[PDB]
Protein backbone atom coordinates (compact mmCIF):
# COMPACT_ATOMS: atom_id res chain seq x y z
CA UNK A 1 0.00 0.00 0.00
CA UNK A 2 3.40 2.60 0.63
CA UNK A 3 3.89 4.32 -2.18
CA UNK A 4 7.10 4.11 -4.75
CA UNK A 5 10.16 4.88 -2.67
CA UNK A 6 9.26 2.58 0.46
CA UNK A 7 9.12 -0.50 -1.39
CA UNK A 8 11.47 -3.00 -0.91
CA UNK A 9 14.58 -2.94 -3.36
CA UNK A 10 16.83 -6.06 -3.63
CA UNK A 11 20.30 -5.17 -3.90
CA UNK A 12 23.34 -7.00 -5.31
CA UNK A 13 26.61 -5.61 -5.28
CA UNK A 14 29.66 -7.20 -7.10
CA UNK A 15 32.42 -6.63 -5.42
CA UNK A 16 35.95 -7.98 -6.67
CA UNK A 17 39.91 -7.07 -6.83
CA UNK A 18 41.59 -6.81 -10.27
CA UNK A 19 44.83 -8.01 -10.75
CA UNK A 20 45.56 -8.81 -7.42
CA UNK A 21 45.46 -12.59 -8.16
CA UNK A 22 45.08 -15.88 -10.61
CA UNK A 23 42.13 -14.42 -12.89
CA UNK A 24 39.83 -16.89 -12.73
CA UNK A 25 36.18 -14.86 -13.58
CA UNK A 26 36.48 -13.82 -17.19
CA UNK A 27 34.58 -12.37 -20.09
CA UNK A 28 32.66 -14.06 -22.80
CA UNK A 29 35.37 -13.12 -24.72
CA UNK A 30 36.88 -15.18 -27.35
CA UNK A 31 40.48 -16.92 -27.72
CA UNK A 32 42.70 -15.88 -30.49
CA UNK A 33 45.69 -17.42 -31.80
CA UNK A 34 49.27 -16.65 -30.59
CA UNK A 35 51.29 -14.50 -32.81
CA UNK A 36 55.00 -13.91 -32.39
CA UNK A 37 58.05 -11.51 -33.48
CA UNK A 38 55.06 -9.00 -34.53
CA UNK A 39 54.38 -5.89 -33.17
CA UNK A 40 50.72 -7.24 -31.96
CA UNK A 41 47.45 -5.75 -29.73
CA UNK A 42 47.95 -8.60 -26.94
CA UNK A 43 45.36 -9.03 -23.97
CA UNK A 44 46.61 -11.55 -21.67
CA UNK A 45 43.81 -11.97 -18.99
CA UNK A 46 43.18 -8.29 -18.72
CA UNK A 47 46.89 -6.79 -19.37
CA UNK A 48 46.72 -5.06 -22.37
CA UNK A 49 48.95 -2.79 -24.44
CA UNK A 50 51.67 -3.15 -27.51
CA UNK B 1 81.29 9.61 -10.96
CA UNK B 2 79.23 12.43 -9.21
CA UNK B 3 78.38 13.21 -12.52
CA UNK B 4 77.49 9.78 -14.12
CA UNK B 5 75.44 8.92 -10.58
CA UNK B 6 73.12 12.34 -10.65
CA UNK B 7 72.61 11.73 -14.09
CA UNK B 8 71.83 7.91 -13.56
CA UNK B 9 69.70 8.92 -10.18
CA UNK B 10 67.67 11.76 -12.05
CA UNK B 11 66.51 9.16 -14.97
CA UNK B 12 65.99 6.59 -12.46
CA UNK B 13 63.71 8.97 -10.56
CA UNK B 14 61.91 10.08 -13.44
CA UNK B 15 61.40 6.55 -14.87
CA UNK B 16 60.53 5.47 -11.30
CA UNK B 17 57.30 8.08 -11.18
CA UNK B 18 55.47 6.74 -13.95
CA UNK B 19 54.53 4.17 -11.06
CA UNK B 20 52.47 6.72 -9.32
CA UNK B 21 48.25 7.19 -9.36
CA UNK B 22 48.64 10.77 -8.72
CA UNK B 23 45.30 10.25 -7.50
CA UNK B 24 44.13 7.57 -10.21
CA UNK B 25 42.70 4.76 -9.64
CA UNK B 26 45.84 2.93 -11.25
CA UNK B 27 48.89 4.04 -12.12
CA UNK B 28 48.65 2.25 -15.28
CA UNK B 29 47.13 3.95 -18.75
CA UNK B 30 46.04 1.07 -20.53
CA UNK B 31 44.49 -0.31 -17.89
CA UNK B 32 42.37 2.85 -16.69
CA UNK B 33 41.09 3.34 -20.58
CA UNK B 34 40.83 -0.30 -20.83
CA UNK B 35 38.53 -0.48 -17.68
CA UNK B 36 36.71 3.26 -17.97
CA UNK B 37 34.66 4.52 -20.73
CA UNK B 38 35.93 7.36 -21.72
CA UNK B 39 33.82 10.55 -20.61
CA UNK B 40 34.83 9.28 -16.97
CA UNK B 41 38.35 8.24 -17.63
CA UNK B 42 39.10 11.56 -18.62
CA UNK B 43 39.95 12.79 -14.67
CA UNK B 44 42.36 9.86 -14.30
CA UNK B 45 43.90 10.67 -17.31
CA UNK B 46 43.75 14.03 -16.22
CA UNK B 47 45.38 13.16 -13.08
CA UNK B 48 48.26 11.09 -14.56
CA UNK B 49 49.00 13.61 -16.71
CA UNK B 50 49.23 16.31 -14.66
CA UNK C 1 22.49 -6.94 8.25
CA UNK C 2 22.83 -10.73 7.25
CA UNK C 3 23.69 -9.78 3.52
CA UNK C 4 24.62 -12.96 1.70
CA UNK C 5 27.94 -12.88 0.70
CA UNK C 6 28.29 -15.72 -2.16
CA UNK C 7 32.03 -16.33 -3.73
CA UNK C 8 31.94 -16.28 -7.39
CA UNK C 9 35.03 -17.70 -9.04
CA UNK C 10 36.25 -20.01 -11.76
CA UNK C 11 33.47 -19.42 -14.27
CA UNK C 12 33.07 -16.92 -16.74
CA UNK C 13 30.45 -13.90 -16.19
CA UNK C 14 28.54 -12.87 -18.91
CA UNK C 15 27.60 -9.08 -17.58
CA UNK C 16 25.89 -8.40 -20.85
CA UNK C 17 22.84 -9.96 -19.94
CA UNK C 18 22.45 -8.40 -17.02
CA UNK C 19 23.03 -4.58 -18.70
CA UNK C 20 21.25 -4.93 -21.33
CA UNK C 21 18.19 -5.90 -19.46
CA UNK C 22 16.53 -2.91 -18.40
CA UNK C 23 14.80 -4.39 -15.26
CA UNK C 24 17.04 -2.98 -12.95
CA UNK C 25 16.37 1.11 -11.50
CA UNK C 26 20.16 1.39 -10.20
CA UNK C 27 23.01 -0.24 -12.62
CA UNK C 28 25.80 1.69 -11.07
CA UNK C 29 29.66 0.69 -11.62
CA UNK C 30 32.25 2.78 -9.94
CA UNK C 31 36.00 1.43 -9.92
CA UNK C 32 34.86 0.30 -14.01
CA UNK C 33 32.60 0.78 -16.37
CA UNK C 34 28.97 -1.73 -17.45
CA UNK C 35 29.69 -1.20 -20.80
CA UNK C 36 33.47 -3.16 -20.30
CA UNK C 37 32.63 -5.63 -18.49
CA UNK C 38 32.67 -8.16 -20.98
CA UNK C 39 36.27 -7.68 -21.68
CA UNK C 40 38.39 -7.97 -18.22
CA UNK C 41 39.26 -10.94 -16.01
CA UNK C 42 38.90 -10.45 -12.75
CA UNK C 43 40.76 -12.03 -9.98
CA UNK C 44 38.05 -12.79 -7.15
CA UNK C 45 34.42 -11.43 -7.33
CA UNK C 46 32.51 -11.23 -4.38
CA UNK C 47 28.20 -11.11 -4.49
CA UNK C 48 26.10 -9.23 -2.15
CA UNK C 49 22.62 -9.86 -1.88
CA UNK C 50 20.03 -8.36 0.38
CA UNK D 1 54.92 -33.82 12.17
CA UNK D 2 51.29 -34.95 10.47
CA UNK D 3 49.83 -31.26 9.87
CA UNK D 4 48.63 -28.06 11.63
CA UNK D 5 44.89 -27.40 13.04
CA UNK D 6 43.52 -23.70 12.93
CA UNK D 7 40.31 -21.52 13.86
CA UNK D 8 39.49 -19.68 16.77
CA UNK D 9 37.40 -21.38 18.92
CA UNK D 10 38.00 -25.29 17.90
CA UNK D 11 34.61 -26.34 19.90
CA UNK D 12 32.43 -26.93 17.04
CA UNK D 13 31.01 -23.39 17.79
CA UNK D 14 32.98 -22.04 14.44
CA UNK D 15 34.54 -23.27 11.39
CA UNK D 16 37.68 -24.88 11.69
CA UNK D 17 41.17 -24.87 8.92
CA UNK D 18 42.68 -28.61 9.62
CA UNK D 19 45.42 -29.46 7.36
CA UNK D 20 47.19 -33.83 7.44
CA UNK D 21 50.10 -34.98 6.39
CA UNK D 22 49.81 -38.47 4.01
CA UNK D 23 50.96 -40.18 1.57
CA UNK D 24 48.19 -40.47 -0.58
CA UNK D 25 45.93 -37.54 0.53
CA UNK D 26 45.88 -33.86 2.18
CA UNK D 27 42.47 -33.28 2.79
CA UNK D 28 41.65 -29.74 4.04
CA UNK D 29 38.08 -30.34 5.21
CA UNK D 30 37.21 -26.78 6.57
CA UNK D 31 34.73 -28.05 8.85
CA UNK D 32 33.33 -27.29 12.18
CA UNK D 33 35.14 -29.86 14.72
CA UNK D 34 34.28 -30.18 18.28
CA UNK D 35 38.19 -30.43 18.84
CA UNK D 36 39.58 -32.71 21.54
CA UNK D 37 41.96 -31.67 24.40
CA UNK D 38 44.89 -33.74 23.19
CA UNK D 39 44.16 -34.28 18.98
CA UNK D 40 46.85 -36.80 18.70
CA UNK D 41 47.57 -39.89 16.50
CA UNK D 42 49.28 -42.95 17.23
CA UNK D 43 51.66 -44.97 14.88
CA UNK D 44 52.94 -48.26 16.01
CA UNK D 45 56.13 -49.54 17.01
CA UNK E 1 18.73 -25.37 6.23
CA UNK E 2 15.56 -24.53 7.70
CA UNK E 3 13.07 -24.17 10.65
CA UNK E 4 9.61 -24.98 11.58
CA UNK E 5 7.94 -22.94 14.77
CA UNK E 6 4.73 -25.37 15.97
CA UNK E 7 2.84 -25.24 19.42
CA UNK E 8 0.79 -22.10 20.64
CA UNK E 9 -2.32 -23.80 21.69
CA UNK E 10 -5.64 -23.16 23.75
CA UNK E 11 -4.77 -22.47 26.80
CA UNK E 12 -6.20 -20.21 29.80
CA UNK E 13 -4.95 -16.49 31.52
CA UNK E 14 -2.03 -17.32 33.60
CA UNK E 15 -1.13 -20.99 32.20
CA UNK E 16 1.97 -22.71 30.90
CA UNK E 17 2.62 -23.26 27.50
CA UNK E 18 5.39 -25.16 25.59
CA UNK E 19 7.20 -23.80 22.29
CA UNK E 20 9.48 -25.16 20.82
CA UNK E 21 11.67 -24.36 17.37
CA UNK E 22 13.30 -26.79 15.98
CA UNK E 23 15.54 -26.05 13.29
CA UNK E 24 17.32 -28.05 10.32
CA UNK E 25 20.91 -27.62 11.10
CA UNK E 26 24.15 -28.70 12.83
CA UNK E 27 25.07 -25.81 14.37
CA UNK E 28 21.75 -23.87 15.57
CA UNK E 29 23.80 -23.13 18.85
CA UNK E 30 26.02 -20.92 17.19
CA UNK E 31 22.34 -19.23 15.41
CA UNK E 32 21.18 -17.84 18.53
CA UNK E 33 17.01 -17.04 18.37
CA UNK E 34 15.22 -14.11 18.60
CA UNK E 35 11.50 -14.50 19.46
CA UNK E 36 9.05 -11.33 18.01
CA UNK E 37 5.72 -10.61 18.33
CA UNK E 38 3.19 -9.26 15.89
CA UNK E 39 -0.54 -8.34 17.12
CA UNK E 40 -3.74 -9.60 15.49
CA UNK E 41 -3.61 -6.74 12.54
CA UNK E 42 -1.27 -4.19 14.33
CA UNK E 43 2.60 -3.54 14.27
CA UNK E 44 5.24 -5.86 14.93
CA UNK E 45 7.98 -6.39 17.93
CA UNK E 46 10.08 -8.63 19.33
CA UNK E 47 9.76 -10.89 22.41
CA UNK E 48 13.41 -12.26 23.35
CA UNK E 49 16.55 -13.46 22.47
CA UNK E 50 19.10 -16.23 24.18
CA UNK E 51 21.85 -15.04 22.88
CA UNK E 52 24.74 -17.63 24.25
CA UNK E 53 26.29 -16.05 27.14
CA UNK E 54 23.25 -13.75 28.72
CA UNK E 55 19.20 -12.78 27.77
CA UNK E 56 17.31 -9.90 26.69
CA UNK E 57 13.47 -9.73 27.21
CA UNK E 58 10.67 -7.01 26.15
CA UNK E 59 8.91 -4.78 27.96
CA UNK E 60 5.65 -6.59 27.77
CA UNK E 61 8.07 -9.98 29.00
CA UNK E 62 9.81 -8.65 31.15
CA UNK E 63 11.49 -11.49 33.46
CA UNK E 64 8.02 -13.01 33.42
CA UNK E 65 9.51 -15.91 31.09
CA UNK E 66 12.45 -18.55 31.31
CA UNK E 67 13.85 -18.95 28.06
CA UNK E 68 16.04 -21.48 27.80
CA UNK E 69 18.27 -23.40 25.35
CA UNK E 70 18.88 -27.26 24.25
CA UNK E 71 22.12 -27.32 22.93
CA UNK E 72 22.49 -30.93 22.64
CA UNK E 73 19.67 -30.84 20.51
CA UNK E 74 20.10 -27.63 18.61
CA UNK E 75 16.71 -26.58 19.56
CA UNK E 76 15.48 -23.58 21.54
CA UNK E 77 12.43 -23.06 23.67
CA UNK E 78 10.71 -20.47 25.43
CA UNK E 79 8.43 -21.17 28.86
CA UNK E 80 5.63 -18.76 28.82
CA UNK E 81 4.43 -17.42 32.54
CA UNK E 82 2.05 -15.25 34.03
CA UNK E 83 0.39 -15.34 30.23
CA UNK E 84 -1.92 -12.63 29.80
CA UNK E 85 -5.04 -12.46 27.54
CA UNK E 86 -3.54 -9.10 26.31
CA UNK E 87 -0.49 -10.81 24.90
CA UNK E 88 -2.94 -12.49 22.12
CA UNK E 89 -0.35 -12.90 19.72
CA UNK E 90 1.91 -14.64 17.01
CA UNK E 91 5.28 -15.18 18.50
CA UNK E 92 8.01 -16.35 15.96
CA UNK E 93 11.56 -17.26 16.25
CA UNK E 94 14.64 -16.51 14.14
CA UNK E 95 18.06 -17.17 13.56
CA UNK E 96 21.17 -15.79 11.41
CA UNK E 97 24.50 -17.55 11.03
CA UNK E 98 27.49 -15.69 11.55
CA UNK E 99 29.23 -16.69 8.68
CA UNK E 100 27.66 -15.73 5.23
CA UNK E 101 24.67 -14.00 6.32
CA UNK E 102 21.47 -15.75 6.01
CA UNK E 103 17.96 -16.01 7.54
CA UNK E 104 15.68 -19.04 9.00
CA UNK E 105 12.82 -17.39 9.30
CA UNK E 106 9.93 -19.80 10.85
CA UNK E 107 6.09 -19.58 10.24
CA UNK E 108 4.40 -18.59 13.40
CA UNK E 109 2.50 -19.77 16.56
CA UNK E 110 -0.92 -18.42 17.95
CA UNK E 111 -1.08 -17.02 21.31
CA UNK E 112 -4.77 -16.87 22.35
CA UNK E 113 -5.06 -16.52 25.89
CA UNK E 114 -9.07 -16.21 26.99
CA UNK E 115 -10.20 -13.53 29.49
CA UNK E 116 -12.63 -14.02 32.55
C1 LIG F 1 47.21 -42.08 3.00
O1 LIG F 1 45.81 -42.27 3.24
C2 LIG F 1 45.30 -43.51 2.72
C3 LIG F 1 43.81 -43.50 2.97
O2 LIG F 1 43.28 -42.19 2.87
C4 LIG F 1 46.02 -44.68 3.39
O3 LIG F 1 45.55 -45.90 2.81
C5 LIG F 1 47.52 -44.56 3.20
O4 LIG F 1 48.19 -45.59 3.92
C6 LIG F 1 48.01 -43.19 3.68
N1 LIG F 1 49.44 -43.04 3.44
C7 LIG F 1 50.37 -43.22 4.38
C8 LIG F 1 49.88 -43.58 5.75
O5 LIG F 1 51.57 -43.08 4.14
Amino acid sequence: TNGVGYQPYRVVVLSFELLHAPATVCGPKKSTNLVKNKCVNFNFNGLTGT
Amino acid sequence: QDVVNQNAQALNTLVKQLSSNFGAISSVLNDILSRLDPPEAEVQIDRLIT
Amino acid sequence: YAWNRKRISNCVADYSVLYNSASFSTFKCYGVSPTKLNDLCFTNVYADSF
Amino acid sequence: IRGWIFGTTLDSKTQSLLIVNNATNVVIKVCEFQFCNDPFLGVYY
Amino acid sequence: VQLQESGGGLVQAGGSLRLSCVASGRTFSSLNIVWFRQAPGKERKFVAAINDRNTAYAESVKGRFTISRDNAKNTVHLQMNSLKPEDTAVYYCHSADVNGGMDYWGKGTQVTVSSH
